[PDB]
RNA sequence: UCGUGAAGAGGGAAACAACCCAGACCGCCAGCUAAGGUCCCAAAGUCAUGGUUAAGUGGGAAACGAUGUGGGAAGGCCCAGACAGCCAGGAUGUUGGCUUAGAAGCAGCCAUCAUUUAAAGAAAGCGUAAUAGCUCACUGGUCGAGUCGGCCUGCGCGGAAGA
RNA sequence: UCCUUGUCGGGUAAGUUCCGACCUGCACGAAUGGCGUAAUGAUGGCCAGGCUGUCUCCACCCGAGACUCAGUGAAAUUGAAC
RNA sequence: CGGAUAAAAGGUACUCCGGGGAUAACAGGCUGAUACCGCCCAAGAGUUCAUAUCGACGGCGGUGUUUGGCACCUCGAUGUCGGCUCAUCACAUCCUGGGGCUGAAGUAGGUCCCAAGGGUAUGGCUGUUCGCCAUUUAAAGUGGUACGCGAGCUGGGUUUAGAACGUCGUGAGACAGUUCGGUCCCUAUCUGCCGUGGGCGCUGGAGAACUGAGGGGGGCUGCUCCUAGUACGAGAGGACCGG
C-alpha cells in the first residue's frame, strides 16, 4: 500500500473539499483519466485501481500517478466516550476535487486505453472521464 | 447416465464458535455479572455412499464444499448451535487420496457406510467460564479452534465383481448384448465403447454377478493410443478376470504376438493386478466352421503358454455364452471374499 | 391408553420382565397409544441371562390395555396389566419366540397378524 | 457572526417555537399584498402557448444494466436498388501435415495459403470420431426507402424485502 | 490455573446437580484449629420404593362469596370532560 | 498560584434529609467504526467455454437483532431474566402448494422465484435464553410486539437486612466473584374486548318469514392399497397424475 514514510505531524485537521481544479490538462502523456465527481481516495483504492489497469496495459508505454494520500485520519476505539484525546491510527486517505487528472497514460493505442481506464474507473468510488492531450 | 468423469474437491471444516465477552446491565443496576456463554462446535463433513449417483459430475461442477461455521456466543449466557454436518453423496467404490505423503482414508464397499473426513473446529469459552474471585472481571476469551482443511482426490472405481478385458472391436460390447441386460453401443469400428457400461447377469434366484466393460488399448506407457491407464483404474477389485481374443479378424492381424503383448503390459500397470486368476475366452467363431476353429483354438494356447480350457464363445451368435457363465459362477461361489 | 413414560409388562420370552415405554409414535402431539401401535420402550428389569439387557432402547407393540379396546358393536376387552412384545428397532419383526397371554383380534387390522399366530389363547 | 424562540401573536410548511413571509394599541360585515396555492375537501386558472413524462414517476434513496422515449452534433451504405426477409449457390487441388486408434471447418499450430467460374473462408456454430448432413459471413433474383451504433443530454424502468 | 460443562462409572433412553478415583494438583492448614467421627437436625443438594388431579386433561358434586330482591351503607383517586 | 484555618486523612449495601433527568445504566429514535445481507466492476481457477458454478485487489447500497457514542427523559417510582395461560403481525418460507435451472434416467436431490391459508414437539441437565443428549413427525421457521403479556400467575436467577468463602487495605470497608435462607397489594371510573338487555328510530300499529350491505369462524395432513413393480432403469432401486 501507498503511504509516506515520514510525516511532519502525526495527524492533520480534517479540512474541506472546496475549490477548483489545478491539473486540468495532461502534460506528461497523451491520454489521461480525469475525475468528474467529488470525494476521497484511500491508499487501497489507488493501489486497487493501478493494479486493475496494470493487467490490461503491457510494459510498453508509460504510466503516471497524480494522486498521493497526503492526508492522515484516525478512528476512535470501541467503548470510548467523546474525549480522551484524538483517535487511534487506522489508515489514511486523500483529498479529491472534481476536475484534475488522476492517472496518465501513453504508449499504447486508444482502444486499449479505453479498456484499461474503464476497468479502473469502477473501482474508483467517483465518476471519471477520459481526455486526450491537446496542443499547448 | 452416459459419461463417467473423475475430479478432485476441496473440503473445509467450519471452525468452532468463537467465545463472547459481555456484562449484563439491568434497567436499574449498572453493574452485573460477566454475562456471555460459549460458542458452537464447527460442522463436520461426512463421506456417505449413494446408490443413485454413479459419477463425479457434480464434483467438477462444485470443487468447494463449505461446512456450517459455529455460531458465536451471545448475551444471557447463550451458546451457539453446533454447525450442521454436511453430508456428501458419493457413488460406491470410491477411493480418496490426499497430498503431502497422503494415502487412502477408507474403501467403500457397501452402501450405508458414512466416513468421517473433516473434523470441524471446537467451540471457545466465554468470560463466564473464567469466573473467579481474584479476577472478578474476566475480559479473557478463548478463540475457537481452526477447522481441518484438506484436498481430496476423488477416484471412482467400479464394483466390478466380474471384470473382462479383450481385444479392440472383438465384441466386448457385443458380449453384453447377450443375456446381460445392459445395452452398450455396438459397432464394427475399433474402440466402439468408451464409457464403462457395467452389466449384471441373473441366472437364477439368490445368485447373480455384475460384469463391467473396459475397452481395449494399444501398447503405450503414456496416455497414447487414445486410451490407457485412465481406464485400467476401474479394475483391481475384479475377483475374476476375463480375456477375449479374436479368431480370424476380418482385417486385423491374426493373434500370434499381439495376444501376448497385452499380457505383458498388464504386468507394468501397477502390480500385474496382484496376479489375479485370468480366464481366456475366444470370439468370432461363427464366421468360420465350428470344427475348423477347434484345432486352431488350442494351438494359440500353447503359443501363448496357456494351459487352461480356452473356452470358445460366440458372443453375437449366442452359442456357448451360457456354458461360460455356469463355470464362472461356481468358481465365484466356492471362493467367498475373506 | 398408553402414554409417554408408562410402565408396562412384557408378554414374550425375549428376556424383559418389567418395561417402561418412553415414546409413543403416530404423529406430532401423539397423545396416547391404542391396542395396535408402534411404541418405543426402555428396558428397566430383565434377566441377566436373557437375550436383551437392561437399559436398551427399542420399539415394542402393546398387546393388552387396561382401558381396553373398542369392538364395533359396543364392546370392550379390558385387561389387568398392560403388556408389550419386543420388536427390533430397525426392523418390525418381534423378538420373543413365544407370546404369553391372549391377544385381541383387533391386531389383524393393524397388520401384525404374526403376533396373533402365536399366543394360542384367543 | 446573523436571525428566530426564550421574551411574538398571525399566515404557509397536513399537525410543529427554533424553516419562509411577517412583530398583534382597539374596533369595522372595506380594499391591496408578502411566503404559499388557484379540481374538491378549503378561497382562488379545471388560464393561454411550446415541450417532456406512461412510471402514479410526481408521491424516499446509490454503484450499475437494458431495442423506454424526446432533442443535438456527426459517420458508413443507400432508386449504378439501403438493412432485414423469401427462392438458391455453398463447391473446389482437397479425406491439410504432425499429436494422430479415430479429428477431414468445427480436441491441440498457423505460414493463414489462391485459382478456378466468381458471389463464398484449408472458415465463426449443431451431431458424433471423422465422416455424411444442418448453417453462417458473401452473392444472385423479388419486394422498394431508409438502415447501421458510437457520442452528449431531459424525463423514465429494475436495482428498492418488516412486522 | 483451564477446555472437549474435565471424562471416563453408578444414577437416566437422555444427568451444567450428587457420589471414591486417575492428573498438569500442593493455598488454605494445624485452637482466626486440621482429619475422621456414632447419634442428632422443621439444615443444603441428589436418588429410589408405595402413593396420588402436580400433570397429559380436566370433569362432576358438596358448601361460602360472586348474581337478583329487601334494609344499612365505605374506600383509595379525581384540573375539567360531550 | 485573586492566595476560606497558623493547624485536618477515608468509608458508610446500617445510613438519613433537601433537591436534580442540571448527571450513568436497560429500553426507545440518530448511527454503521467492527461484523453480518444484496449488487456491480472480473485478472484467475474452470475438459472447449467467465458470471453453468466460484472468484482475488475494490466500490455502492439495506434491517441493523452483537461489540459503541452521542442530546431527550419517567429519580413527587418507567418493576426485571426465565417459566405457565394468551396470542398478534411481516415474510428474509421449516413443511405442505405452484414452478425455473440442473452437471434433473425414476425415486431421492441442490439453487432460485411466487405464495403467510394452516400447522410448526415430547423429556434429563442448569433459574435458565441458548445449547448438548434421547426419541418422533411435515417441520419442530426467522424477527417486531420497549428483546409482548406480575391492576393475569410464578419469585427458580437477580435478590436490602443474617451467616460463610477468596482477594486489598493497620483499620472502618470496597468489592461486574461463589454458597445457605429470605413479604409480589389493589372491590375496574373511562378507552378496549367477551355475552346479554332497556329506550328510540325505521313515518298508522302489530305478528311472522326472510333477501342480503357487510363481518367473523374452520382452510393441517402422515401411512397404506389400486394404477404398478408400470414408465424409467445394466441392476440396485423405483415413477407423475388420478382413485
Ligand atoms: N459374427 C460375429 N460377430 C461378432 C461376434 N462378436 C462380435 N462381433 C462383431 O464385432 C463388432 C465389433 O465389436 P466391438 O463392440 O467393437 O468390440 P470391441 O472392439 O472390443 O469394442 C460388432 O459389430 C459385432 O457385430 C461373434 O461372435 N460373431
Ligand atoms: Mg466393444
Amino acid at each position: 500500500m501507498l503511504q509516506p514514510k515520514r510525516t511532519k505531524f502525526r495527524k492533520m485537521h480534517k479540512g474541506r473539499n472546496r475549490g477548483l481544479a489545478q491539473g486540468t490538462d495532461v502534460s506528461f502523456g497523451s491520454f489521461g483519466l480525469k475525475a468528474v465527481g467529488r470525494g476521497r481516495l484511500t491508499a487501497r483504492q489507488i493501489e486497487a485501481a493501478r493494479r486493475a489497469m496494470t493487467r490490461a496495459v503491457k510494459r510498453q508505454g508509460k504510466i503516471w500517478i497524480r494522486v498521493f494520500p497526503d492526508k492522515p485520519i484516525t478512528e476512535k476505539p470501541l467503548a470510548v466516550r467523546m474525549g480522551k484525546g484524538k483517535g487511534n491510527v487506522e489508515y489514511w486517505v486523500a483529498l479529491i476535487q472534481p476536475g484534475k487528472v488522476l492517472y496518465e497514460m501513453d504508449g499504447v493505442p486508444e482502444e486499449l486505453a479505453r479498456e484499461a481506464f474503464k476497468l479502473a474507473a469502477a473501482k474508483l468510488p467517483i465518476k471519471t472521464t477520459f481526455v486526450t492531450k491537446t496542443v499547448m | 447416465m452416459k459419461f463417467v468423469d473423475e475430479a478432485s474437491i476441496l473440503v473445509v471444516a467450519g471452525d468452532g464458535g468463537n467465545g463472547c465477552v459481555s456484562f449484563r446491565r439491568e434497567k436499574y443496576i449498572p453493574k452485573g455479572g460477566p454475562d456471555g456463554g460459549d460458542g458452537g462446535d464447527g460442522g463436520d463433513v461426512w463421506m456417505e455412499a449413494d446408490e443413485n449417483l454413479n459419477t463425479l459430475i457434480d464434483y467438477r461442477f462444485e470443487k468447494s464444499f463449505r461446512a456450517e461455521r459455529g455460531q458465536n456466543g451471545a448475551s444471557r449466557d447463550c451458546t451457539g448451535k453446533r454447525g450442521k454436518d454436511v453430508t456428501i453423496k458419493v457413488p460406491v467404490g470410491t477411493r480418496v487420496i490426499d497430498q503431502g505423503t497422503g494415502e487412502t482414508m477408507g474403501d467403500m464397499t457397501k452402501h450405508g457406510q458414512r466416513l468421517l473426513v473433516a473434523k470441524g473446529g471446537w467451540h471457545g469459552l466465554g468470560n463466564t467460564r473464567f469466573k473467579s474471585s481474584v479476577n472478578r472481571t474476566p475480559r479473557q476469551k478463548t478463540n475457537g479452534t481452526p477447522g481441518d482443511k484438506r484436498e481430496l482426490l476423488l477416484e471412482l472405481m467400479l464394483l466390478a465383481d466380474v471384470g473382462m478385458l479383450g481385444m479392440p472391436n472383438a465384441g466386448k460390447s457385443t458380449f453384453i448384448r447377450a443375456v446381460s441386460a445392459a445395452k452398450p453401443k455396438v459397432a464394427d469400428y475399433p474402440f466402439t465403447t468408451l464409457v464403462p457400461s457395467l452389466g449384471v447377469v441373473r441366472m437364477d434366484n439368490e445368485k447373480s454377478f455384475v460384469v463391467a466393460d473396459i475397452p481395449g488399448l494399444i501398447e503405450g506407457a503414456a496416455e497414447g493410443a487414445g486410451l490407457g491407464i485412465r481406464f485400467l483404474k476401474h479394475l483391481e477389485r475384479c475377483r475374476v478376470l476375463l480375456h477375449l481374443i479374436d479368431i480370424d479378424p476380418i482385417d486385423g492381424t491374426d493373434p500370434v504376438e499381439n495376444a501376448r503383448i497385452i499380457i505383458s503390459e498388464l504386468e507394468k500397470y501397477s502390480q500385474d493386478l496382484a496376479t489375479k486368476p485370468r480366464w481366456l475366452v475366444f470370439n468370432k467363431i461363427d464366421l468360420l466352421d465350428k470344427v475348423e476353429a477347434e484345432e486352431k483354438a488350442k494351438a494359440i494356447a500353447e503359443a501363448l503358454g496357456w494351459e487352461d480350457k480356452y473356452y470358445l464363445i460366440s458372443a453375437a451368435s449366442g452359442l456357448g455364452v451360457k456354458d461360460l457363465c455356469w463355470d464362472v459362477m461356481t468358481f465365484i461361489i466356492e471362493n467367498p471374499v475373506v | 391408553m398408553i402414554q409417554e413414560q408408562t410402565m408396562l409388562n412384557v408378554a414374550d420370552n425375549s428376556g424383559a420382565r418389567r418395561v417402561m415405554c418412553i415414546k409413543v409414535l403416530g404423529g406430532s402431539h401423539r397423545r396416547y397409544a391404542g391396542v395396535g401401535d408402534i411404541i418405543k420402550i426402555t428396558i428397566k428389569e430383565a434377566i441377566p441371562r436373557g437375550k436383551v439387557k437392561k437399559g436398551d432402547v427399542l420399539k415394542a407393540v402393546v398387546v393388552r390395555t387396561k382401558k381396553g379396546v373398542r369392538r364395533p358393536d359396543g364392546s370392550v376387552i379390558r385387561f389387568d396389566g398392560n403388556a408389550c412384545v419386543l420388536l427390533n428397532n430397525n426392523s418390525e419383526q418381534p423378538i420373543g419366540t413365544r407370546i404369553f397371554g391372549p391377544v385381541t383380534r383387533e391386531l389383524r387390522s393393524e397388520k401384525f397378524m404374526k403376533i396373533i399366530s402365536l399366543a394360542p389363547e384367543v
